[PDB]
RNA sequence: ACCGUGAGGGAAAGGUGAAAAGAACCCCGGGAGGGGAGUGAAAUAGAGCCUGAAACCGUGGGCUUACAAGCAGUCACGGCC
RNA sequence: GCGAAUGCCGGCAUGAGUAACGAUAAAGAGGGUGAGAAUCCCUCUCGCCGUAAGCCCAAGGGUUCCUACGCAAUGGUCGUC
RNA sequence: CUCGAUGUCGGCUCGUCGCAUCCUGGGGCUGAAGAAGGUCCCAAGGGUUGGGCUGUUCGCCCAUUAAAGCGGCACGCGAGCUGGGUUCAGAACGUCGUGAGACAGUUCGGUCUCUAUCCGCCACGGGCGCAGGAGGCUUGAGGGGGGCUCUUCCUAGUACGAGAGGACCGGAAGGGACGCACCUCUGGUUUCCCAGCUGUCCCUCCAGGGGCAUAAGCUGGGUAGCCAUGUGCGGAAGGGAUAACCGCUGAAAGCAUCUAAGCGGGAAGCCCGCCCCAAGAUGAGGCCUCCCACGGCGUCAAGCCGGUAAGGACCCGGGAAGACCACCCGGUGGAUGGGCCGGGGGUGUAAGCGCCGCGAGGCGUUGAGCCGACCGGUCCCAAUCGUCCGAGGUCUUGACC
C-alpha cells in the first residue's frame, strides 16, 4: 500500500470524475467560481487541461471535450468564445485563489478560482 | 516453478508420466521442488504393465512454468511440469524422453545421458 | 469493559488538557487597505493584491 | 577508502557474459571542508561536501565555516574518521576504480507505520475459521505473574519508514571518470536520487 | 538532467544499438540464434522459431516469450540489447492485433483458428 | 404527571418584597442578555428573585516546581513572604 | 447525634472534549433571503429507487393540514427549516 | 491467599530464561589403527524441517535432516483469535435404577463482551534544561541488532592399508533456512491508464459519446509507486583474556609433580573488531563559522522594554518523511507545485473521408488516437505582500597577554 503518491483525490472515483466535470462546467459558465481549498486545487488541474482542448480546436478537440461535458451551448461558448483568447498563452489557463473564510459549522477554508484573465 | 506435495509429469519408464513428490531433496528445508533440482516421491498416475509400479523414487527436475532465468539471462518458462525419474544412484531409469534441449538441465550436467536422450521437436 | 480506576484528579485532567493548550491566528497588515489578513487571501475590503473583484455590494 | 554522493537509480549492465545490475552513483567533488586532526578532534577525519544549491540563499556562518579554507556553493556535507586527505579536493574518479571491492550506504527509503503484518516477518495470525481480526493481526504480549505483565523490547508496529542504514559489502564494477559516476551492482541502499556514500572494509578471509 | 540524463547515457554506452535489429514485428513466430552456449565455449547460433509474446522496455528490453510447440508448449523470453543474441531473423508474421500477452495461443490455441488469429 | 395490557404503579414543586412601588428612558444586541438612570433602608432582597452552607468549575495574589521514585504524613532544619 | 450497610434522596465530578450522530443511494455549482444560512428558497450540473423508497383503501394516530408571523426550546449541533 | 470470584485442555499468534547440550565446537578415554562409533568434564551461540491419523499435548508411520533436544513462566499467554475439547436443557444407545433419573461409557448439535485509566511495550512530537546568543560537522562511555549450517573438489587417495576404507592439517566451489536493503531482471497489483463487449435511458435519427449496470457492469493488457516468486549483501576476519583438557621452569614431598612461585597452550564461547541507537550520560558536549555588548528604574538589578534576521520562527508551495507532529527543500532576484512542452512506457491504429462488399464489415490515411505517478525544459497559473521571537552576555578561584 501507500507512499510515493501522484494525483491527490477524495470521495470515490465515479464521484470525483462527477465533480471535476460538473464544476469544470459551472465555472466555464461563470468565469469564476467559489468552493473549498482543494476542490480548487484539482478543479484547476482538470478544467486546465479541458480548456486546453477547448482551444486545441477543431472537429476532434471539440468531439473530445463534449465526450466530456455533454452540452453544445457551453461546448461552443467555450471552445470558440474564450478558448481562443487564451490560445496563444501557455497552460495554467486558470487562477486558484484562497479567501479569508470558512464554511459553516466546520471552518472549511475556501476560495475562488476562475478562467485566468 | 516449485512445490512440496506435487503432481508433475515425467515421461521415462514412468508407469504414469505423473507422481506426487513430498519434498525437494536438497538442504533440509525444501519448500521448492526447484527447476533442475531433484526430489522425493510416489506415483499418482497409472502404469499399464510397466515395471515402474505405484511406488516411489528419487528424481530430477525438468520444465516448470514461472521463471527459467539462466545465468546469462537467457530465459524460458515451460507450460508443463515434470522430471525424469532417477533410480537413487541418480542414474536414470528408462529408454527415452519427451522434452527439448536448453542447458539449465545440462548445467546440472550429471544425466548427460538424459541430455542426449530427449532432445527434439518434442 | 475497561473503566479506569478514578483520576490523578486535577493532576490528570490538567496535565493532559494542559499540554493541550490553545493558540490564536497568525496575521499581518492588508496587502492594500486597513486591518490585517492571513498569508494569502483577499478580504471584504482590500479585496486584492492585483484586482480585488471583492468587497461590498 | 571514501566517496561522497547523491545517487541515481539501479539499472542493468552486461558483462563478460550475462549481466546483472548496479546502481548509478554520482559524486561531483568531495572537497576538504574541515579536518579534525586529532590535536583538534581525536577522531581525526575528513569532513566534506560534494555539490552546490543556489547561492542567493546562504547562511552567514556557513558562508564562513566555509571561508576557513573556502570552497563554494553546496550544502551537501558530512564526514569520515581515519581517512587522510591527499588533497584539498578529491573526486571519485580514480578515487575509486572498478574491479575494486566496496562497502556503501545511506538513507533508508521511508516505509510507514505497519504492525506485525509489516514491521517484521511472520505475517500475523490466520484466515478461515477466525475472522474476528481476519487472516492476521498481532501476537501475544506476555503474561500473568510470569514477569507479572507486558514485556519490554520486542518488535512493534509503527514508524519503520523514515530511517538510516547500510549495505555491508558490494562490488565497484565500474567508473565513468568524467561525471564522477559509478555503477556498483549494489543493493541501491536507500531511495534513488538521494543521499548516499561509499566506504570500504574487508580484512577478512573467504 | 538526472536519471534520464546520465543513465540514459551509460547504458547507451555498452548496450549500444541492440545490433540495429529493430525487427520487432508483432508476435511473428520468427526465428533466432543466441550465443547461448556452454560446455567448451560451445556457443551456438541457437535458433528457436517462436510466436513472440510482448517485451521488456528501456535499455534492457526483451523480445518476449516467443511461445513454441516442442514436446508440449515451451516459451522463450529474450533479453534484447544483450550480446547474448547474434542472429535474430524474421520468418513469420507481424500480423493481427490486441497487443501481446495474447498467450491465447499457448492457452488453448488449436493450431486451426490458432492460425485464424 | 408519568410507567403498565388490565389489575395496578404512583413522584416532584412550598418560602421575591413592609407594601408592587417589580422596573419608563438612554446605551451593545437578531434576541437574550449585559451597562447606566429611578425603586429602595438592603437588591451580592431582583422574578424563582429569603436564609441560600458541602461537591465540583472558574479569575486574580504568596509560596512552590524539570537528575526524580512517597497513600499519607510528618520530627528537625534552613530559604521565602 | 453516625465514613460507613455495592444502603436511601438529591446534587457533582470521572473517563472525554477520545466512542459516537441511526444505514456506504454522492454530491456540486449559481443566484436568493437573512443578524447568521455546508445544513431554508428558486435554478442549472450529477447519483439512488421504479416494483420500489410508487400511487390507494382500510387499521391504528389523533393532532395536525393550510396562511401569517416566531425559534430561546425540539431536531442526536447547525438553522432565519 | 483467592469463591462480591483466579476463564482449566488442545491450538494458534508473539515468546522469554535453563541446562542435567539434540545438532554445533573444546575436550581426557576406549575394549582407539582408519574410519565411524561408545564413555565422561567444559561450553547455551546459533541452529533445533514437512505430512499422515487422532479435539489429544503423547504417541505410532511417511520423507527428509547437522539435528530434527528435555524443560522453566497458573502445565505463558480470552481484556489477542480460535474453542474440537471437557464443563447447561435436548435426543441417542449401551449400562443402572421397581423408576424418578442416573453413568469421568459413548454419541449427534449447544449465544468468548470487550468505546484502554495506571504501571508496562512500540513509535511520534510539545517542555526545559547540559549559565553568552547562534548554523553545521563530530567522538562515543554504553545500549541494541547478526552471530547457524550442509554438500562437492585440490593437496589425497598419500597419513592407516591385508582389503573393502578412508585423517588430521589446510585450501577452494556451490547450496539450505534465516537477517538487511532494493527494482534494473523476473515478476503482482495498478479503481481510471489504454483497448473490446452485452443491456439500457439520454444526447440531438446515424454513426459519435454519456451515467448505470459495486463503492469500475464485464473482459485483455498496463508503467510508476507499494511489492516477492524477483536482485545485491550478510552470518569475517581478525586481536586480547578464559572453560574442560595439555605442557613449562620448580621447590615444600636433600629423586619425583603443571604448582602456592612465575611462564605458555588452549572451544563457533567472553571483551573488542561488524553494523544501528545515544550526553536529558544536565558527569562532554568536541570542533568549524559568525552576531556583538542597547536602552530605562533599591544590586550578588541571572527583573521588567526595542533591539542583531547573527539566526530562526510563523504562513505560503511543495516533498516515496509523513494519522497529527516533527523531518525535508523551496517561496517569485526563483522551477516549488500544477499547466503546458518535448521526451521514456502505456494501450493498439482513433474521430473523418476515401476505397471492395446486397450485406455483415474489410481495407487505406493510422503501427495512428488517447495517454495518471516516469526524465527533463519552460514563470502560462499560483509561491505576493508581511509578522514575531530570538546575545549582551553570574560569582569565584588559577593561567597567560
Amino acid at each position: 500500500r501507500h507512499l510515493k503518491s501522484g494525483r491527490k483525490l477524495n470521495r470515490h472515483s465515479s464521484h470525483r470524475l462527477a465533480l471535476y466535470r460538473n464544476q469544470a462546467k459551472s465555472l466555464l459558465t461563470h468565469g469564476r467560481i467559489t468552493t473549498t481549498v482543494p476542490k480548487a486545487k484539482e478543479l484547476r488541474g482538470f478544467v486546465d487541461h479541458l480548456i486546453h482542448l477547448a482551444k486545441r480546436g477543431d472537429l476532434h478537440a471539440r468531439r473530445l471535450v463534449l465526450r466530456d461535458l455533454q452540452d453544445v451551448k457551453l461546448v461552443r461558448k467555450l471552445f470558440d468564445e474564450i478558448a481562443p483568447r487564451y490560445r496563444d498563452r501557455q497552460g495554467g489557463y486558470t487562477r486558484v485563489l484562497k479567501l479569508a473564510e470558512r464554511r459553516r459549522g466546520d471552518g472549511a477554508p475556501l476560495a475562488l478560482v476562475e478562467l485566468v484573465e | 516453478m516449485i512445490q512440496p506435495q506435487t503432481y508433475l509429469e515425467v515421461a521415462d519408464n514412468t508407469g504414469a508420466r505423473k507422481i506426487m513428490c513430498i519434498r525437494v531433496l536438497k538442504g533440509s528445508n525444501a519448500k521448492y521442488a526447484t527447476v533442475g533440482d531433484v526430489i522425493v516421491a510416489s506415483v499418482k498416475e497409472a502404469i499399464p504393465r510397466g515395471a515402474v509400479k505405484e511406488g516411489d523414487v528419487v528424481k530430477a527436475v525438468v520444465v516448470r512454468t514461472k521463471k527459467e532465468v539462466k545465468r546469462p539471462d537467457g530465459s524460458a518458462i515451460r507450460f508443463d511440469d515434470n522430471a525424469a525419474v532417477i533410480i537413487n544412484n541418480q542414474l536414470e531409469p528408462r529408454g527415452t524422453r519427451v522434452f527439448g534441449p536448453v542447458a539449465r538441465e545440462l548445467r546440472e550436467k550429471g544425466f548427460m545421458k538424459i541430455v542426449s536422450l530427449a532432445p527434439e521437436v518434442l | 469493559h475497561p473503566v479506569p480506576k478514578k483520576k490523578t484528579s486535577k493532576a490528570r485532567r490538567d496535565a493532559r488538557r494542559s499540554h493541550h493548550a490553545l493558540t490564536p491566528p497568525t496575521l499581518v497588515p492588508c496587502p492594500e487597505c486597513k486591518a490585517m489578513k492571513p498569508p494569502h487571501t483577499v478580504c471584504p475590503e482590500c479585496g486584492y493584491y492585483a484586482g480585488r473583484k471583492v468587497l461590498e455590494v | 577508502m571514501k566517496g561522497i554522493l547523491g545517487v541515481k537509480v539501479g539499472m542493468t549492465r552486461i558483462f563478460r557474459d550475462d549481466r546483472a545490475v548496479p546502481v548509478t552513483v554520482i559524486l561531483a567533488g568531495p572537497c576538504p571542508v574541515v579536518q579534525r586532526r586529532t590535536p583538534e578532534k581525536d577522531g581525526y577525519t575528513a569532513v566534506q561536501l560534494g555539490f552546490l544549491p543556489q547561492n542567493p540563499k546562504r547562511v552567514n556562518r556557513p558562508l564562513k565555516g566555509h571561508f576557513a579554507k573556502a570552497g563554494v556553493e553546496p550544502v551537501r556535507i558530512l564526514r569520515e574518521i581515519r581517512d587522510f586527505n591527499p588533497e584539498g579536493d578529491t573526486v571519485t574518479v580514480e578515487i575509486f576504480k572498478p574491479g575494486e571491492r566496496v562497502d556503501v550506504t545511506g538513507t533508508s527509503k521511508g516505509r510507514g507505520f505497519a504492525g506485525v503484518m509489516k514491521r517484521w516477518n511472520f505475517a500475523g495470525g490466520p484466515d478461515s475459521h477466525g475472522a474476528h481480526k481476519i487472516h492476521r493481526h498481532p501476537g501475544s504480549i506476555g503474561n500473568r505473574k510470569t514477569p507479572g505483565r507486558v514485556y519490554k523490547g520486542k518488535k512493534m508496529a509503527g514508524h519503520y519508514g523514515a530511517e538510516r542504514v547500510t549495505v555491508m559489502n558490494l562490488e565497484v564494477v565500474d567508473v565513468i571518470p568524467e561525471e564522477n559516476l559509478l555503477l556498483v551492482k549494489g543493493a541501491v541502499p536507500g531511495p534513488n536520487g538521494g543521499l548516499v556514500i561509499v566506504r570500504e572494509t574487508k580484512k577478512a578471509a573467504k | 538532467m538526472n536519471r534520464g540524463a546520465l543513465i540514459k547515457l551509460v547504458e547507451s554506452r555498452y548496450v549500444r544499438t541492440d545490433l540495429p535489429e529493430f525487427r520487432p514485428g508483432d508476435t511473428v513466430r520468427v526465428s533466432y540464434k543466441v550465443k547461448e552456449g556452454n560446455r567448451t565455449r560451445i556457443q551456438d547460433f541457437e535458433g528457436i522459431v517462436i510466436r513472440i509474446r510482448r517485451n521488456g522496455f528501456n535499455t534492457t528490453f526483451t523480445v518476449r516469450k516467443v511461445s513454441y510447440g516442442v514436446g508440449v508448449e515451451r516459451i522463450f523470453p529474450l533479453h534484447s540489447p544483450l550480446i547474448q543474441k547474434i542472429d535474430i531473423v524474421q520468418r513469420g508474421r507481424a500480423r493481427r492485433a490486441k497487443l501481446y500477452f495474447i498467450r491465447n495461443l499457448s492457452d488453448r490455441e488449436i493450431r486451426r483458428k490458432l492460425r485464424a488469429d
